[PDB]
């Protein structure tokens, strides 16, 4: 029948963690959307000018 | 509910179903009778792809002018037809078992889904009012805009390939036919006709013992004086070939018929002489009839009808096009090719031209009555019963589908016939207001059938005038007018 | 059952209906101008924005800037408050070999500059008055708006 | 690997011919009919050929005997 | 190479992955059919039939 | 005398068009609910196995065993 | 495709114009042959001319041939090699189990 | 038991990733739309193009939505599904593979079962010794004891039918593959150097710092990554489309020249002359 056993149930922490490098961080694409999320609301928000008065 | 109020004349109905197959057996023996004897053979003929049938009714629906019946007979006949059709679900317990009766009791639910036999009513034309205005009209009320959309789509095409497909003479024909119910004009039919240069000319060859001869006007014409003149055979067999070979001649100066040079069809040439079969300059082998000399040119008695059409025809219509023709005209549709729909589309046609000369032989359609001819209109898919339209508006509509239902088009006709199917629902309650104007009339004279009208050009779109403005029309209208005043 | 002379009362009634139409369908929604739905084209500037109710803006000729003054440069946000009126500069187009610079009143202003506009001094206040821009301090064009010709359709003639 | 449609033939090269509908004058053909009785002989023969090739389920013969 | 594997060929895991999209694909046609073009519009405001009158005098 | 191509609406007609909006942003609605439910279904996971496991979670979809 | 087909194209053609030439050559007559007279009753005739019918009639020749022959032409596809191959005899059943008597 | 046949299918992560998929469909809203209408109003003009048109559209579309999910929305199944073979060939190639004969499958159907009646075509056949051979004997070639060798006749004359639909499937399966190879290959070359270079910075940590720069070497990183992949995305739609084109849709060419008509408001009918 079903199961579910304790092999799966293991401790956890994040002290032991391996971690990433530099260049792995670099390659999570976190920095691409740290950017591009800025540049893509900028132009959305930016295509639509409102009224003015050119003084 | 209704289940048990028709099972309460289910026992009372067996004994009327059979007679009804009984009248309907003899009514089919008297005309297949007829048939066997007065009609000619339409061959089969498979579709371009060549596996399945297809069906025209230039070919096929065949109209015995001189059928000894009344018109309500042949209602008669035409209804129990219909009838047999609707007693299909009997044959589900026979095949499932004893629990296929859940499907005879859907059956009995409804009174549109059964035959004649549950019905109160008597006469045959207001048992088939009662069911078109029960079941009919709501039934094809829902399939018409639906259907003029897939013909549009038919013609324009899909993927926005209009420039390639669509003509730029056709185009506020097709504009008057296919959006008349934004300006909420009448339509004239013969715009609806315009729609017919889509496809290539229709062309007749009568097959000779010679070779195949394209059919004119003019060889028609002599045709008919002949046989009216009512000459001996040994006169008429004379007559006809004098004016067989000369249209032969005057189609040979016309640079041979029409089919020659046209895609999809062909005539050979003089077959080719192989290799060393070939006689020096002579490279071709002509066939046994050019021994023949051209003086004893006689018809077979055979014809090719070729209509030609390119777009329209029925075959390039699809598998969803045909379902909706046939829904929209209360025929059967389901589970079964294209063809087998296009037989039963073109037997409805022969059925509404054979009605047509039945009511023209019985003195038209002022002859009917109010009944009588709303049925009629029913039938003819051009009337929805939440109109109540006048008798004139009735009878130019008639006139209208009648003219262009001689013309043997199919799609042309449901063009014609959706366009009194687009009803339209407000979102308020006071709009739309109460008119102030009268109700739409008409009659028999505003329709113009007895002229020719050319397309109008595309953005320039022409006024309509009266047939009675036209010259010489109290002497061309002569008819219509002697039977409306009287 | 319907008299000739009867139809002209009936084309008065469709012109009424009509006429009761167009007068409605003439009147159109102009653009919106509620800062709420614009805001973000403020925020998505290129330079943040400078809340200024203090000191004075002033024009000098472009290269060094004096320590303390905050460019303006093309693309400068600016809320104020100017006649009563909060609202946002947006610089544009500053002139060449000039530059525009917010000097708070603790900078001193260079030589051959140009105040533009100034703010008066009022520090207790709490809701500040801005500043008021007098004519010929500042040009501000309205725009013209020419409402072209009326939309006519041709009458046909009836002889 | 394999051919393409740039290297054959389309499928209006075959199948080119358009539809032409024939017809026939009526000289008589397809009257007085002979053998009236060939569909009755007909069905005979189908039910003889069915009642020949039927088999009745006998589950008697899986009674025990033993 | 992990991913160079005649297991992950033929992954029926993945084949539950095609087949629950599609079938959500096909629950979801009648909303992304919803979108409305401006045509009719254009064909109601610009078809204008001919409006003049006959007049043999 | 009623205008005509004018009718009451049936049940044939269909819904209106603000319940086909409706039933438009229904997706739109669900997706708030479900991106997270990505996110938690992904971040509160356990692994199935490792190198010590002697089982591993097996789900009898039919109940025959 | 190979730089060959339009040689295979003329090798046909002159097959089929040589057979045409052939038909041409002879003239009338081939109905009185035995040839004719046999084919009209030879079954891979009546197959053979009923394929290119229309109706589906191709669609139901080639099915027929598949159903008929063409999955003993894969049976022969897959025995081709085979018959080189070493096999073991054929342990050809005693015909001794699975006899019981009834109770 | 003897009976019980047993087998082990493992399941994973697969409902609410594949949910998602479809639920951005609505985002996206089929902005390849234009480019696929374009593309397919060039290969092929028929009333069944709106129906091949979607089935593109909707594979497309898929594989972009994976693609950006791939390279952005990273969880469980996101990161695996463009480096497997199995999406490759079934989750993007056989829908494309299908797609024209799913369209247009009544009339290679026909045109298939018409080539086992194998025969050579001869243009403006005018000849009458073909027909007869045609009819007659079945092909225009000798068919004179074949019938011998029928057994294999049948089923080769079946690929005969089918051999110009064959390179379809052939450059499914070789695109397929070579995206598959391009993702899975080009991600483990540029781990691999990342990875050597943190093998050098880390034994010398005078260059374990952030050398190039916290988001100028990520940035560089990501627009490397989505201008390949795009280029890779766009050569495998706009490639697998001219090939459907070359391939499968040339065999669809039937154009119809426009024949003026004359007999409008009149037509010969049987009554006419019967
Ligand atoms: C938004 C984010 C953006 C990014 C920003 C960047 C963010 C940075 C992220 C950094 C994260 C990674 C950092 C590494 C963490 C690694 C954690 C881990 O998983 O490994 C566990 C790892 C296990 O190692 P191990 O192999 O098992 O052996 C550990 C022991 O050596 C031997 O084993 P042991 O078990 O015997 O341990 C002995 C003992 C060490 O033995 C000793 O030497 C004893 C001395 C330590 C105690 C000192 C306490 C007194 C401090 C002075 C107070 C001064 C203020 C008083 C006021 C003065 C006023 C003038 O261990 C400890 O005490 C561990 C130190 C714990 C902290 C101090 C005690 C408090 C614990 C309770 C928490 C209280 C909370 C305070 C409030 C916090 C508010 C934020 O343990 C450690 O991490 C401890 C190592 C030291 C910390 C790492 C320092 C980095 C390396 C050198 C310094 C370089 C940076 C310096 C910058 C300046
Ligand atoms: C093969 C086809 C060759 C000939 C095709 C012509 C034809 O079949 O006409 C059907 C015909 C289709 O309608 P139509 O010819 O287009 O004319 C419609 C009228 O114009 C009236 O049009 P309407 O708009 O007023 O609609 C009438 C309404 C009401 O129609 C009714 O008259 C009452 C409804 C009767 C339902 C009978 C179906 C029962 C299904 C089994 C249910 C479970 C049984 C109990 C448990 C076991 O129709 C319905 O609601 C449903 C009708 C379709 C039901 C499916 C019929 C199956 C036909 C078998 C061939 C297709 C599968 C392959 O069905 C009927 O309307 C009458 C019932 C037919 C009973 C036939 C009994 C034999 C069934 C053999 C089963 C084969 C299964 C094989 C696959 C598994
Ligand atoms: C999944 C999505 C829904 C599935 C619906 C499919 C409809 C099936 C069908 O009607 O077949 C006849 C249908 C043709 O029938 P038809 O002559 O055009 O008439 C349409 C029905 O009579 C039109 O139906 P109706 O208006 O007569 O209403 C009656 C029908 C309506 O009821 C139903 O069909 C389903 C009942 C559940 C819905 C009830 C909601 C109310 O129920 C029936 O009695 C007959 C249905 C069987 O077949 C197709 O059109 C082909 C579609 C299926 C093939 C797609 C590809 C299959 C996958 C290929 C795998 C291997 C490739 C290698
Ligand atoms: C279930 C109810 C069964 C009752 C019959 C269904 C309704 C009657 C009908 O379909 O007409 C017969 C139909 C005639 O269609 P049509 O009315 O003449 O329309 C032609 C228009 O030109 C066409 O006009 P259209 O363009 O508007 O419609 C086109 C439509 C036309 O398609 C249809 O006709 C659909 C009709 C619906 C059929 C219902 C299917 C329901 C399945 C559930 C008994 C058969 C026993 C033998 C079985 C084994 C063969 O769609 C197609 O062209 C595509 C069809 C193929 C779709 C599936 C393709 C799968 C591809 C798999 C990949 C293969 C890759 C390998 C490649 C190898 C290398 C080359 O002809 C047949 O299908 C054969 C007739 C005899 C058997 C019919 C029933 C079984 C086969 C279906
Ligand atoms: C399971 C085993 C069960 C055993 C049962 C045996 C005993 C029970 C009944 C005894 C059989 C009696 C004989 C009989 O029924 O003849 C029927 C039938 C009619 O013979 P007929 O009366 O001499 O027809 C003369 C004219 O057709 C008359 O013209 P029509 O206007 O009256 O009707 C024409 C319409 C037939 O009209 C109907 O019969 C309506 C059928 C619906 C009612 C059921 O069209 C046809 O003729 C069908 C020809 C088939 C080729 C056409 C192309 C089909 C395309 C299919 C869709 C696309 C395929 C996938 C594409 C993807 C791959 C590229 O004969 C057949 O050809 C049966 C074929 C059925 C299978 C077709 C499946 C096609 C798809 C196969 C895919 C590939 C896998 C196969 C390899
Ligand atoms: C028996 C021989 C079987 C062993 C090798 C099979 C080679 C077939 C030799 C037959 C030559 C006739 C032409 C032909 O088959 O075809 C020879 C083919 C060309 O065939 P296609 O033009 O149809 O592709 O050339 C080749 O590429 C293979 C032959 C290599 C030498
Ligand atoms: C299968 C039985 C066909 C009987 C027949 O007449 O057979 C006739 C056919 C020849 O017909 P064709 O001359 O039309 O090709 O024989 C063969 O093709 C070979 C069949 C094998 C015969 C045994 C050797
Ligand atoms: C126009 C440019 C032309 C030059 C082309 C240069 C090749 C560029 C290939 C881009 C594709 C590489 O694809 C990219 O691979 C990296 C490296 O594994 C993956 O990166 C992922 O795995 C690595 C492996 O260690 C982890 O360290 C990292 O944290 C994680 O993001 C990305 O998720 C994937 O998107």
């Amino acid at each position: 029948p079903s199961t579910s056993p304790a092999d799966k149930d293991v401790p956890m922490s994040i002290l032991h963690t391996h971690g990433l490098s530099y260049v792995n961080w670099c390659m999570s694409l976190a920095p691409g959307l740290l950017v591009f999320e800025g540049f893509f609301r900028a132009r959305y928000y930016r295509s639509r000018v409102p009224p003015s008065r050119t003084v | 509910t209704a289940v048990v109020k028709n099972l309460a004349k289910l026992p009372a109905a067996t004994s009327q179903i059979l007679t009804n197959v009984s009248k309907l057996q003899t009514f089919h023996g008297l005309l297949e009778e007829r048939r066997d004897k007065y009609a000619p053979l339409a061959y089969h003929t498979y579709d371009n792809l060549k596996q399945k049938t297809t069906w025209h009714p230039i070919a096929h629906a065949w109209v015995d002018e001189g059928l000894p019946v009344s018109k309500k007979e042949y209602n008669e006949y035409c209804w129990l037809k219909k009838d047999m059709q609707r007693l299909l679900p009997l044959a589900s317990p026979f095949v499932f078992g004893i629990y296929g009766i859940l499907p005879l009791a859907v059956w009995l639910s409804n009174d549109g889904y059964l035959p004649s036999a549950f019905s109160s009513k008597k006469d045959i034309v207001s048992k088939k009012l009662e069911w078109y205005s029960s079941y009919g009209d709501d039934l094809r009320q829902q399939v018409g805009p639906m259907l003029q959309h897939r013909l549009k789509r038919h013609l324009r095409g899909t993927l926005n390939n209009e420039h390639r497909l669509m003509l730029d003479e056709v185009t506020e024909s097709y504009k008057e036919i296919f959006y008349s119910h934004y300006t909420g004009q009448l339509r004239d039919v013969r715009k609806c006709a315009h729609l017919r240069l889509y496809d290539g000319t229709s062309t007749v060859l009568l097959l000779t013992n010679k070779e195949p001869v394209e059919l004119t006007s003019e060889l028609l014409q002599k045709w008919n004086a002949i046989k009216a003149a009512k000459l001996s055979p040994e006169e008429e067999k004379k007559a006809r070939n004098e004016a067989l070979i000369e249209a032969y001649k005057e189609q040979e100066l016309h640079g041979g018929p029409h089919v020659k040079h046209m895609q999809g069809y062909g005539i050979p040439a003089d077959t080719p002489l192989l290799g060393e079969n070939a006689k020096g300059d002579q490279y071709t082998q002509p066939p046994e009839s050019a021994s023949i000399p051209l003086e004893q040119l006689e018809w077979t008695g055979d014809t090719v009808f070729i209509p030609a059409e390119y777009r329209t025809e029925m075959e390039d219509w699809g598998r969803e096009l045909t379902k909706l023709a046939n829904q929209f005209l209360l025929l059967p549709w389901r589970f079964v090719s294209n063809a087998w729909n296009q037989r039963r589309l073109v037997s409805w046609f022969e059925e509404i031209l054979q009605e047509d000369a039945l009511i023209a032989k019985e003195g038209g359609v002022q002859a009917l009555s109010d009944d009588e001819l709303k049925v009629a209109l029913l039938d003819r898919a051009v009337i929805r019963c939440d109109e109540e339209l006048t008798r004139g508006d009735m009878e130019a509509r008639y006139k209208e589908i009648s003219w262009l239902m001689s013309l043997r088009n199919p799609f042309i006709v449901l063009a014609w016939q959706t366009g009194y199917y687009r009803s339209t629902y407000s979102p308020e309650d006071d709009l739309p207001e109460a008119s102030i104007l009268p109700k739409l009339n008409r009659t028999v004279l505003d329709v113009d059938v007895h002229n020719e009208l050319a397309p109008d050009h595309p953005e320039k779109p022409l006024p309509r005038v009266h047939p009675a403005l036209y010259p010489n029309s109290h002497l061309a209208l002569a008819k219509e007018v002697a039977v409306l005043a009287k | 059952d319907v008299p000739i002379e009867k139809i002209p009362e009936h084309a008065n009634v469709l012109l009424k209906k009509i006429d009761a139409c167009l007068e409605i369908l003439s009147k159109d929604i102009g653009e919106v101008t509620d800062a709420e739905a614009h805001e973000m084209y403020f925020e998505t500037s290129k330079f943040q924005i400078l809340h200024i109710y203090t000191g004075c803006v002033a024009s000098f000729p472009e290269g060094d800037v004096p320590p303390g003054a905050v460019e303006c440069l093309p693309g400068q946000v600016i809320r104020t408050k100017v006649n009563g009126e909060d609202v946002m500069l947006e610089i544009d187009e500053v002139d060449p070999g000039y530059q525009v610079c917010w000097f708070k009143p603790d900078v001193p202003l260079p030589e051959n500059a140009e105040i533009l506009w100034s703010y008066p001094y009022e520090p207790t206040a709490a809701l500040p008055t801005g500043t008021t821009w007098e004519e010929g301090q500042a040009n501000v064009l309205i725009p013209a708006e020419p409402t072209p010709e009326a939309a006519v359709w041709p009458p046909t003639p009836v002889t | 690997m394999g051919g393409k449609a740039s290297e054959a033939v389309t499928i209006a090269f075959r199948f080119p011919h358009r539809t032409t509908f024939l017809v026939k004058q009526n000289v008589g053909q397809k009257l007085n009919k002979g053998h009236q009785t060939f569909w009755q002989l007909v069905a005979g023969g189908w039910l003889f050929f069915l009642l020949i090739n039927r088999t009745s389920f006998k589950p008697k013969l899986a009674a025990p005997k033993v | 190479l992990i991913p160079v594997s005649l297991v992950d060929l033929i992954n029926i895991n993945i084949i539950f992955y095609i087949l629950l999209l599609y079938t959500l694909l096909l629950f979801f046609i009648p909303l992304f059919l919803a979108s409305i073009n401006y045509t009719y519009h254009y064909i109601y405001k610009y078809y204008n039939y001919n409006y003049n009158f006959i007049n043999n005098n | 005398v009623p205008v005509a191509n004018f009718r009451p609406k049936k049940p044939w007609d269909g819904p209106w068009g603000i319940q086909i909006s409706q039933k438009k942003d229904r997706p739109f609605i669900a997706m708030w609910i479900l991106f997270p439910l990505l996110l938690v279904d992904h971040l509160t996971r356990e692994y199935y196995a490792y190198w010590h496991s002697s089982k591993v979670p097996v789900t009898d979809v039919f109940g025959d065993f | 495709s190979s730089p060959l087909v339009p040689v295979w194209n003329d090798l046909r053609a002159l097959q089929v114009f040589t057979s045409q030439e052939y038909m041409q050559k002879r003239g009338p007559g081939f109905t009185n042959t035995l040839e004719y007279k046999l084919s009209c009753l030879n079954p891979v005739k009546w197959y053979d001319m009923m394929k290119v019918m229309p109706g589906g009639k191709a669609f139901v020749g080639t099915a027929l041939g598949l159903a008929l022959f063409g999955g003993w032409g894969v049976e022969f596809v897959k025995n081709i090699s085979v018959m080189t191959k070493e096999k073991p005899p054929i342990d050809w059943n005693n015909e001794k189990l699975g006899h019981l008597t009834r109770s | 038991m003897l009976n019980s046949n047993i087998y082990i299918i493992i399941y994973g992560g697969i409902i609410m990733y594949s949910i998602m998929i479809i639920i951005q469909m609505f985002l996206y809203n089929f902005s390849n739309k234009i480019y696929i209408e374009v593309e397919i109003n060039k290969y092929i003009l028929s009333k069944n193009n709106i129906d091949i048109y979607w089935i593109i559209c909707n594979c497309t579309i898929i594989i972009i939505i994976t693609t950006l999910n791939h390279i952005i929305n990273k969880i469980g199944i996101y990161n695996m599904i463009e480096y497997n073979i199995c999406y490759w060939l079934i989750g993007t190639g056989l829908g494309l593979y299908i797609s024209p004969f799913i369209v247009f499958g009544y009339k290679f159907f026909v045109y298939i079962m018409d080539l086992n009646n194998y025969s050579l075509n001869i243009y403006h056949n005018n000849n009458k010794m073909n027909d007869i051979q045609q009819i007659y004997n079945g092909t225009n070639y000798n068919d004179t004891m074949i019938f011998f060798i029928k057994d294999i006749n049948n089923i080769f004359t079946i690929y005969r039918s089918i051999n110009f639909f064959m390179n379809w499937l052939y450059q499914m399966i070789y695109y397929g593959v070579r995206m598959w190879l391009v993702f899975v290959l080009h991600s483990f070359s540029l781990g691999s150097f990342g990875e050597l270079i943190t093998v050098i910075t880390d034994n010398n940590l005078i260059f374990n710092v952030f050398y190039i720069g916290l988001l100028g070497l990520g940035f560089i990183l990501y627009l490397i990554v989505i201008f390949y992949l795009g280029i890779q995305i766009y050569v495998y739609i706009s490639f697998s489309l001219s090939f459907l084109h070359s391939t499968i849709l040339l065999f669809l060419v039937n154009y119809i020249p426009h024949y003026n008509n004359k007999s409008i408001f009149n037509t010969f009918t049987n009554k006419s002359i019967y």
